[PDB]
């Protein structure tokens, strides 16, 4: 939810960091979906500071 | 009704008091209170990222 | 039990001597005095129908 | 068994009542609006027309037109509060639509060339359910109770 | 309304025409076109940001979006979006529907 949830090391490092509180949940009955909840993109949050 | 779930808030404990971090999607009531005689609530509207001690 | 009316009649509720699709306005005027009633469901119920 | 329950409206007729504004001005309408209930949560509002639904005929419109009673197919009316809203059912004088939050109702379908509408002032207004204010209900979360209106006409 | 109710457009050099009522505007709920007498339209409008008026002759749609606000302006001392069914008559100013 703050400033680099995400860190990747450059630009094109194929290796990132990722701490965004992800946590599954459990889908409805009778539906073929995955249900998740996280803490929203802190990119964006720092944008809107 | 399917009603939405808001996210994990993130639990710090220190001696005698927990803080949170509150990172809400759409607004969301935080409603607390204390488990004595007097309970103190506290019934807020909470719509920003936020910190309560 | 209760009896409604439609004249000097007391018909049983669940089977009208009229149906709408027979009659028109006789039926809406059966319904007319019936209003106020505990049996008015039944007598809708059974007064559109046959 | 859903005839028995439809057949009280085969004693009514549609009627012409006036509606404050038209598609032109102020006239009067063949689908004229009475209420707009919408007390149940997720968006579902009943409306109350000058008009009538279901007469036996699958999926229709009932409304006089100078005395001549006329039909249509019930997908070619629509309705919107502030968004375009959703028709589910109707069934006599009421229809069930699913509309999102705004501050006037409009009804309006078309004939030929000549277009009908009818918008009256009245608060649509949408309700959440829990201590989550939601706009538009989610794609997954927690069941929980709620008090919505009843497709069915029982 | 050059004929009854109709719209007279230029078309690369050649004039057309459509009936107006296959012609749309919306400001940001829809719109009722009135009448219109020369390049003047008049209109029934809630309020927004902008207008897109628009209409589809073949299957290929023309629009124009402007960013001009409209407004909606009550009479009285008491602030509505939408006219009541009704209440008491005061004095206000409208254009006029004719053309004079």
């Amino acid at each position: 939810g703050a400033f680099g949830d995400i860190q990747s090391r450059t630009v094109s490092s194929s290796d990132l960091y990722a701490n965004t509180n992800l946590v599954l949940q459990r889908p409805k009955a009778g539906a073929i979906h995955v249900p998740y909840t996280q803490a929203p993109s802190g990119f964006e949050q720092w944008k809107k500071d | 009704c399917t009603v939405p779930l808001a996210p994990e808030p993130m639990i710090t404990f220190g001696f005698r008091s927990v803080s949170l971090k509150l990172h809400p999607k759409n607004p969301t009531y935080l409603i607390t209170r204390q488990l004595a005689d007097e309970p103190h609530y506290t019934h807020e509207l909470i719509s920003e990222p936020a910190v309560r001690n | 039990t209760t009896m409604c009316l439609l004249a000097n009649v007391t018909f049983p509720c669940a089977q009208p001597p009229i149906c709408y699709d027979r009659k028109p306005a006789e039926t809406l005027a059966m319904l007319s005095v019936n209003v106020d009633n505990p049996g008015y469901d039944e007598l809708l119920e059974a007064a559109v129908k046959c | 068994s859903t005839e028995e329950l439809f057949n009280e409206y085969k004693l009514t007729r549609p009627y012409m009542a006036r509606c404050i504004r038209c598609a032109v001005g102020s006239c009067h309408s063949p689908i004229a609006i009475e209420a707009v209930k919408s007390d149940g949560h997720d968006g579902y509002v009943r409306l109350q027309t000058s008009s009538q639904y279901g007469l036996l005929k699958g999926r229709t419109m009932r409304y006089d037109m100078h005395g001549t009673i006329k039909e249509i197919p019930l997908h070619q009316v629509s309705l919107y509060t502030s968004r375009p809203c959703h028709i589910v059912d109707g069934h006599g004088y009421f229809l069930l639509a699913r509309c999102p939050a705004g501050d006037s109702i409009t009804m309006e379908f078309k004939k030929d060339s000549v277009r009908h509408s009818c918008s009256v002032p009245y608060e649509v207004k949408f309700n959440p359910v829990g201590r989550e204010l939601y706009t538009h209900p989610p794609e997954h979360g927690v069941e929980q109770a709620c008090q919505v209106y009843a497709h069915d006409a029982q």
